């Protein structure tokens, strides 16, 4: 049993006719103090998956560390590691769901929760949750933490079911991520205006976007709000 | 303070026919009042013409069902393949949850399929391993909304023969697979309108001699 | 300790064609110890009808106090209060304890006799009008009565079909509830005839 | 205090009341009388909390006997419930509540009938053949159930009223020292020096 | 509150307003009291102007203060009824503290006490 | 819960309700609160009703075994001891058990030993077990006698639940009765307390207070 | 919240930004905390919104009659109807106000008033969650005496520091000028004080 | 419970859904939560009910009252006044968020309150446990300028989002359009998406079904002549 | 369990042992017998925490046993009363320490002589001439310092028994259901079946 | 305390205040907080005295195991055997460490290790109860390629702050500069930078 100390907020994703989306703020939070400003929070794991992580930093940089130990590990007396017996998303999340749960099973819990997003083999959309106790669910939009609440609204919105994906494209699918980031950083008082964005498709493999920025904010409406009921200067 | 524990809501609903039985349940799942997928499957097939669904905590429920699926597969290559029984795989799953007695798997355990005489058959479980064999059992969050209307429109509780008042039982006759699968989809259809957990869909696995079938049919998604 | 299920019991109340229903339970215990078998829920002030659940005290409270209240409404008025208007008149007199409040689950039933309509209401224990057009649950099993009223309810039932719901949904739910059950009765409510009927069932 | 019974027959009612005070570690009294006569045909038998009991007891009386004595008149006994009631129910709100439960037994000289009427703490009023506070109903309600008709006579609700202490003594933990016995019916209030 | 002083000494020393209560003593139907050796009597008058009176429900003179003491007066009715709740409720009271009834003298000292009270209190006659 | 056991001439009777319950709401009526054992020997389930299946049916195994390795009956005072010794070893760890071992052998005759989560094990001949235990004992103790019949103590333990399920709000359901021999336990059937209730009030002229 | 008043040459001016908080969630990205007691008394809040706003509608209701009965209060005497209440009421009340105001005898004057209900009368103020990070930037530069011009970057500077360490603060820095000359508001956007 | 408000060009609009909860249980299916305090002055509430409608009802009966004794219409700010300071007495324990909108002689007005009495402005707002569902429609879509089919457009999208995405949240939905110059309209269940289906099977009962012990005549009548 | 009493008279000790058990509620037992035998001349009571009282009599009933047989002779009372200690001493200390207290009753066959040995759940030994655990002392002790003589025969020592559990049974508040007495003498061990 | 770390164009220069406490009270006024664990890999201490002298202590043994077998480490490497340390012994930890480092290859280099046992690389790094008033100050005058006299200044000024307005902050403020030139101790005494 500990308490979380440098703090990661909402990761963001969603499926899409060829593949998935994620998203998620480079922002390292001490309670209130915004303390670190260049966090990345986003890590690729090969060339078809993303793993997305909220939640306690020191247990990320663990966590970080696990998945490149085991990049290293498939590769031993594997001539195929780049081929067929390479990295699949599902190998990645199972890996980490039994870690998760096993350690909430030791009353020792890794702080965070987590979504692996990326492309199978045969091309399928691969997108599932998993967080500190273990708990698991797949869904055609996943979001953590104030996420959860402001983005998945919005996301369910235009892949609503399993019969949207295929009628959703990527451009479609990035400006509805965007827009939640926007969202998010409006409402979301541990949020930062900063984040990454990845996508992975079935044919154009892996596009990592760093050092993106919420841009077409709206405040000019605030200069006409006064007061908090009845002062009119 | 750490709590290892969490609930996932959701509710399941097992039935025993003449010559079949069923296991349903909703595809919702939730914490507090946030919904986490729509559609996350929970009743699951176990091999050897069992179906099976941990209800509650999810990260437990998932779990035991992997733990269970996992004793099928060695019991077939401890004992020559043999087919394990509906009886046999209960009293098994007695011993997965209490080997946890002092950590329980905090789930409601069912499970459904035939007896080796053919016979319809469900199996109830607690947290931490007590077990009967019924023939109508319905688990989880709104399973106090299902249960009463179970009692009287399949057992015909309360229920007497007009003209008698009172006098002559309304007779139990056998209910056929279409018949149950009505009663099935009515009762999660008065949850999903009373129960703010249940919705988004209905997932019905139905057991014969012949195999396992799936059923799925739309809830109100609010 | 909860004093709203120490006494136990329930109330289900129902609207149908040209007419309503409401039906309890007879049972007051101590908990685990069963008291009484003989503990009526339903009051009637003329024609207006008030089931009420929860701790027992305060139901005997709340009847002689409605029946105080609608007593001096009658001399002052010159007429018998209606039930849209008594239902205000529950929400005012609970909310008035809002930060002391009776424990209770009150379900009122009528028809107003100059409009003919049908009318039935349910309150929590501090006084939020919950006012429906099908049915009203309270008491200890209303998880139970919701369950059964939502599958065996459907509208413009004539009286005598509706006594064989509203009965059907309070004994089986009472069946599946610790606290509840020990007899029931059932009022069947017209314009100008009121109809009541006690129910055998099991008294474990 | 502990133990109190109640038994309404064809004729009178029946009120048995344990004799036993415990002060904690040592049994102070056991010839201990817990009713008070309330008017001519009503008794009351009370148990709870100490001091309170008594204080309650005699409070009722008083106002009882007040009523009897401005009208020249003897109150009925389910109207002299009705207002033991009310005060107890007044009382749970309060900012400290009387913490006693009573018996009230009765005849009714105007319809001729015995009447007996539980009520708690709370202001829980119930009219019943057969009545107890505590765990007393426990032991002896299953007896109470088998046995008890309403054209019984008063020799055999003593009877009946036998069995159940004697099961008391036999399954309670406690020593509560015997009952004081009364019966209530038209002619009055009397002991039953013997039990 | 109303204040005023209504029963007040005169020039000659006299209190004008317990006289004149006196007088209304001196209107009011006669009533008697006499002891014999083992026993009380209270002899009381009615008036028959009042005919067509209901006997069996009209205010009796006699009034008993507990089971073993009696009251009657003459004077105003209605102000008789003040005084006999009075004593009544002292009645029950002293049984209820000092565990036994009251005395004669105890209780008509008590009355005697609430009727003094009354000619020297603020805003009452 | 209500569960009671007594010996008498004929052997012993054991007498259970069916309900369970999770707070207020009634999970099962249908519940089976008398574990076989085996052949010759019973159990009674009150408190957790996990810890009392697991334990005694585990009890069943061990006393297999007995029998295998002395070629002999396990007497009742060495099963009952076998179980209460594995409970004492878990003391502290929250078991929650009330149950009577009851059998009935040759150099014992019938026996029944009421065993204790908290390590107790006493030899008795009349034990009530459960929330309803008070009522079933009032009936009991009034009607015993050692020179009962075997259908007339069959009876008074289905009578003595019937007494308990209908004041103690958490017992109820059915009746389950056995009787236990020699040569071995013997089942009476299921008796659905809704209607043995209104059959035992017409034939035997109680529950007076219960309008029917 | 990040609130803070500066006097300079020509009078006083209050800034602040504009994030109210339940948690982490954001109820209103754009609040007003800069609140009018009198034609040039204003006052900035921090703490609980109620207690804050509760506090500044009596005030105005005090220095209201106080005008009708002996025409224009001070600012002293403003902060201390402020603190009558901050102090007599401390048991329950969260209130962290900064009172700042203009005369023409006594120019620009600043009075805060922390949770105790004390009074420090002081060159310039700051106070909100997010003034803890600048303090240090504060003291460093600040200066008597300055003109408009500096003392709107000053608390510019100043707030946009704030806001871009306490997640507590964020939004708009809304700025309220009090002089001989009148009354002005100003408002400053993320694009434009983010990038200082 | 989602609750929303809506400036637009000419008034204001609010909405809501009708879902009341007894914790996880449905209450009632089609609640009403858009409340009047005056004519053109209508709120919507969340929290504890009963504090919502209570709360509602006082400070509507006293702003009818000011009406009449003034000899004018009634104005928000008075309201809103009324509103918090009652509510800052109490100190948060009556339970009653509102978004307070109307129009009165000085225009269009939109506000919030808070248990604890504490007010905001705002053009757009949202209440309740499906706020941040709501307020992440309003955030995406909101614009200056809207017009009064625009504005009723995004309010019930707001409202819907909390309907399909909360618990707490269901059934239909409630709008109240108040422009200037005009009487407010009142849409009771605006939408209705959510209809439950037609069942599997009839559950009418034969007559004669329920066991019956007594049947006797109920006197609702008073005493009799003759 | 409850009330546990030791007199050591002339020529032999005394035990007395209250026969009542109760779950809670209800008294499950009337004739129970709260000692155990650990070797021919020796006999030792015990009372505390259910189930941790007999397996603890038990287990050193066996460990005594297990010593008589490997050395064909019976440790002295005083060395008995010394081994029980040490296993209480030990206990006390422990993951889960035995509640349990007891009485030691022997007759020493080397010296002649009765011997009384007290030792609570910690592991405090003592030797008396009469002796008590829990509440009982509090009752009656005061009888015993009175009327107790070195010199009884155990007529007297019986007599002085009596009177001492007649004081219990009128001043405690629990019904323990009267006592077993046991007397150990140079005879050994027998049951006073009428008491 | 207050304690940092800074890059510049030379090397790396470590700083800190010398003040302990127990409570209110000055345990120590002249503590060195300034450690080394290897020739030119120093570290700032944080948080509980005796965690961090422990943590300290064991670093220095597998640094001087390390070197003995692999030759000089790098401060990347200093820096994870301190997280491995803190990270791994979270629970009973108290411990805020700024690693500083000056390699050849590598010049100089800042890691910052948090509460949690996380490690961020930084070109400066701030920590300590004192340096929450300071995120301010040193957000705007910090810049990278500084002279060492510039950023002697530099933090000089900042710790100078975080003194003035910390009270768990005092003292002397102790430097140490880390370059190709070797390892130079600085000194300041409170004359000297309060004034400032
Ligand atoms: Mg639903
Ligand atoms: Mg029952
Ligand atoms: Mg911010």
């Amino acid at each position: 049993t500990q308490q979380p100390i440098v703090t990661g907020t909402s990761v963001i994703s969603m499926k899409y006719d060829n593949g998935v989306i994620i998203a998620a703020d480079n922002l390292g939070s001490y309670g209130s103090l915004l303390r670190f400003n260049g966090v990345e929070r986003l890590i690729p794991v090969g060339d078809n998956t993303v793993v997305g992580i909220s939640g306690d930093i020191s247990d990320m940089q663990h966590i970080e560390r696990l998945l490149k130990d085991l990049v290293t590990e498939n590769a031993y007396d594997n001539p195929l590691a780049d081929a067929e017996e390479a990295l699949e998303p599902s190998y990645i999340f199972e890996y980490l769901a039994t870690v998760m749960y096993q350690r909430r099973s030791k009353m020792n819990p890794l702080w965070n929760a987590i979504i692996v997003a990326g492309v199978q083999s045969n091309g399928d959309q691969f997108l599932r949750y998993v967080n500190l106790l273990g708990v698991t669910y797949s869904s055609p939009t996943l979001a953590t933490g104030f996420g959860a609440h402001m983005a998945n609204p919005l996301l369910r919105k235009v892949v609503d079911r399993e019969s949207d994906i295929p009628k959703t494209t990527v451009q479609v699918a990035e400006e509805a991520i965007v827009n939640a980031m926007r969202v998010l950083y409006y409402r979301d008082a541990r949020s930062s205006r900063n984040f990454s964005l990845a996508i992975i498709d079935k044919n154009t493999g892996l596009t990592f976007k760093k050092n993106l920025q919420v841009e077409n904010m709206k405040w000019d409406f605030a200069k006409d709000i006064k007061g908090y009921g009845t002062q009119k200067i | 303070q750490f709590n290892p524990y969490g609930d996932n809501g959701g509710t399941i609903l097992g039935i025993a026919g003449e010559d079949f039985a069923v296991l349903a349940g909703d595809t919702r799942n939730i914490t507090d009042y946030s919904i986490n997928s729509r559609y996350e499957p929970k009743v699951f097939d176990c091999g050897d013409n069992i179906v099976m669904s941990a209800n509650g905590f999810a990260a437990d429920g998932d779990a035991l069902v992997k733990r269970f699926k996992n004793s099928v597969k060695w019991y077939h290559f401890d004992h020559n393949d043999k087919k394990l029984s509906i009886n046999s795989a209960a009293r098994n799953i007695q011993h997965l949850l209490y080997g946890k007695r002092f950590f329980p798997y905090y789930v409601h355990t069912i499970i459904a399929g035939l007896d080796e005489d053919g016979k319809g058959a469900v199996y109830s479980f607690d947290p931490v391993g007590s077990y009967e064999r019924e023939q109508c059992r319905a688990g989880g969050a709104a399973a106090s909304l299902i249960m009463p209307f179970l009692d009287n429109q399949v057992n015909f509780k309360n229920q007497y023969e007009p003209g008698t008042n009172g006098k002559v039982k309304k007779p139990l006759k056998y209910l056929s697979v279409e018949e149950v699968i009505k009663l099935v989809r009515d009762s999660f259809t008065s949850a999903t309108e009373r129960h703010i957990q249940v919705g988004d869909g209905l997932e019905i696995l139905i057991v014969t001699k012949d195999g396992v079938r799936k059923e799925f049919y739309e809830l109100k998604r609010d | 300790s909860d004093p709203s299920s120490i006494n136990g019991g329930i109330v289900v109340a129902m609207t149908g064609k040209d007419c309503v229903a409401i039906a309890c339970d007879l049972r007051l215990g101590s908990q685990s110890l069963g008291v009484s078998n003989k503990f009526e829920k339903i009051f009637h002030y003329g024609h207006v009808f008030l089931g009420i659940t929860g701790l027992a005290t305060d139901v005997t409270t709340l009847n002689e106090m409605f029946r105080y209240k609608t007593n001096l409404y009658k001399l002052k008025e010159e007429r018998a209060i209606e039930p849209e208007t008594f239902t205000q008149l529950v929400s005012s007199s609970l909310y008035e304890r809002r930060f002391g409040p009776y424990f209770v689950g009150p379900v009122v039933a009528g028809i107003n006799s100059k409009s003919g309509k049908p009318f039935i209401a349910g309150f929590d224990l501090i006084g939020c009008i919950d006012e429906a057009k099908d049915f009203i649950v309270s008491g200890t099993a209303s998880d139970q009565l919701f369950g059964m009223c939502e599958s065996l309810y459907e509208p413009n039932l004539e009286p005598e079909d509706l006594f064989e719901t509203i009965s059907q949904a309070l004994l089986n739910a009472a069946d599946r509830d610790a606290l509840s059950g020990w007899g029931a009765v059932v009022y069947i409510i017209k314009k100008d005839e009121v109809v009541k009927r006690y129910l055998k069932m099991r008294q474990d | 205090m502990d133990i109190i019974l109640g038994i309404r027959v064809q004729d009178s009612v029946i009120l048995a009341s344990s004799k036993a005070v415990t002060r904690g570690i040592s049994v102070l009294k056991d010839s201990d009388d817990k009713t008070r006569q309330l008017s001519p045909h009503t008794l009351m038998s009370f148990a709870g909390e100490a001091g309170d009991t008594v204080q309650f007891a005699e409070y009722i009386q008083a106002n009882i006997q007040l009523y009897s004595i401005r009208e020249d008149y003897e109150l009925s006994p389910q109207a002299v419930s009705s207002f033991v009631r009310q005060e107890l129910a007044k009382s749970i709100r309060s900012r400290r509540p009387y913490q006693v439960n009573v018996l009230i037994g009765g005849y009714d000289k105007k319809k001729n009938k015995p009447e007996l009427y539980q009520i708690d703490y709370l202001g829980t009023k119930v009219e019943l053949p057969y009545g107890a506070h505590g765990y007393s109903g426990f032991y002896t309600f299953s007896l109470l159930d088998h046995h008890y008709r309403p054209d019984m006579t008063t020799e055999e609700g003593l009877d009946l009223l036998k069995l159940c202490v004697q099961e008391l003594e036999k399954r309670m933990p406690m020593d509560f020292k015997g009952v004081i016995v009364k019966i209530v019916d038209k002619d009055g209030i009397r002991q039953v020096d013997d039990f | 509150g109303y204040d005023r002083a209504l029963s007040i000494f005169s020039p000659d020393g006299h209190i004008f307003q317990v006289e004149y209560a006196l007088e209304a003593v001196k209107r009011g139907t006669c009533a008697v009291g006499v002891k014999g050796k083992n026993c009380v009597v209270l002899g009381c008058e009615r008036r028959s102007t009042l005919k067509l009176q209901d006997t069996r429900i009209t205010p009796s003179k006699v009034s008993k203060i507990d089971s073993h003491v009696v009251l009657s007066f003459s004077g105003l009715n209605a102000d008789s009824r003040i005084l006999i709740e009075k004593a009544r409720v002292e009645a029950q009271s002293h049984r209820l503290t000092l565990e036994d009834p009251v005395t004669v003298e105890y209780l008509t000292r008590y009355v005697a006490g609430v009727q003094q009270r009354y000619t020297q209190s603020g805003g009452v006659r | 819960t209500t569960t009671l056991a007594f010996r008498f001439q004929g052997g012993i009777i054991v007498a259970v309700d069916s309900r369970a319950t999770a707070g207020n709401w009634v999970a099962s009526q249908t519940v089976k609160k008398v574990i076989e054992i085996n052949p010759f020997l019973l159990g009674t389930m009150a408190g957790g009703a996990a810890d009392c299946q697991f334990w005694e049916t585990w009890l069943g195994s061990q006393c297999r075994l007995h029998e295998l390795r002395e070629k002999e009956r396990i007497s009742v005072a060495a099963a009952s001891k076998i179980l209460s010794n594995l409970v004492y070893q878990y003391k502290g760890a929250g078991l929650s058990m009330g149950t009577m071992i009851c059998g009935y052998t040759r150099k014992e005759g019938p026996t029944i030993y009421y065993v204790d989560s908290d390590g107790t094990r006493l030899k008795g001949d009349i034990f009530c077990v459960g929330s309803g235990q008070t009522f079933a004992y009032g009936v009991l103790d009034s009607n015993y006698k050692w020179d009962l019949s075997v259908e007339d103590a069959l009876y008074l333990g289905k009578r003595s639940i019937l007494a308990a399920a209908h004041r103690d709000a958490y017992s109820g359901g059915s009746v389950n009765l056995y009787h236990v021999t020699e040569d071995g336990w013997i089942y009476h059937g299921n008796h659905d307390v809704g209607e043995l209730f209104w059959k035992v009030k017409e034939e035997e002229g109680s529950f007076n207070n219960v309008i029917g | 919240t990040s609130i803070m008043a500066v006097t300079f040459k020509d009078g006083v001016i209050l800034g602040a930004d504009s994030r109210t908080t339940t948690g982490a969630y954001i109820a209103n990205r754009v609040t007003d905390k800069l609140t009018r007691v009198h034609d040039k008394i204003w006052c900035c809040r921090s703490g609980s919104a109620a207690d804050t706003q509760a506090i500044a509608d009596i005030v105005q209701y005090h220095l209201e009659l106080y005008t009708s009965q002996y025409g224009t209060p001070s600012t002293e005497t403003a902060a201390s109807v402020f603190k009558e209440l901050c102090y007599e009421n401390k048991d329950n009340l969260t209130a962290g106000i900064i009172v700042a105001g203009y005369d023409d005898k006594n120019k620009g004057e600043v009075y805060t008033i922390p949770l105790g209900g004390s009074v420090h009368k002081l060159p310039y103020a700051i106070a909100g969650s997010g003034s803890t990070f600048i303090y240090g930037y504060c003291d460093k530069n600040f200066r008597e005496n300055m003109s408009k011009e500096e003392t709107v970057d000053f608390i510019k500077h100043s707030l946009s520091q704030a806001i871009k360490w306490d997640g507590s603060s964020g939004g708009v820095i809304r700025m309220v000028v009090l002089t001989a000359a009148g009354v002005e508001r100003l408002i400053f956007y993320p694009d434009e004080y983010e990038q200082l | 419970t989602t609750i929303v408000g809506v400036k637009f060009n000419n008034g204001v609009v609010i909405a809501a859904d009708t879902r009341s909860t007894q914790g996880p249980i449905v209450a009632d299916k089609n609640c009403a939560k858009l409340h009047r305090i005056s004519p053109k002055i209508w709120c919507a509430g969340a929290g504890t009910a009963a504090d919502t409608e209570a709360v509602t009802q006082l400070i509507g009966s006293n702003i009818e009252l000011h009406s009449l004794y003034t000899s004018r219409e009634p104005r928000v700010v008075s309201a809103l006044q009324m509103l918090k300071q009652h509510l800052f007495k109490y100190q948060g324990h009556i339970g009653a968020y509102l978004i307070v909108a109307g129009v009165d002689p000085t225009g269009s007005h939109l506000f919030s309150i808070h248990a604890d009495g504490s007010t905001d402005v705002g053009y757009y707002l949202s209440l309740g446990s499906g706020s941040l569902a709501a307020m992440a429609v309003l955030e995406s879509h909101w614009k200056q300028d809207l017009t009064k089919e625009e504005a009723i457009k995004l309010a019930s999208d707001a409202i819907q989002a909390g309907i399909w995405n909360d618990l707490g949240s269901g059934s239909n939905v409630d709008v109240c359009v108040m422009e200037i110059g005009k009487d407010a309209e009142y849409l009771r269940n605006y939408l209705t998406p959510n209809v439950r289906e037609e069942k599997q099977k009839s559950y009418k009962f034969p007559r004669g079904t329920t066991a019956v012990l007594k049947e006797s005549i109920v006197n609702i009548c008073d005493i009799q002549e003759e």
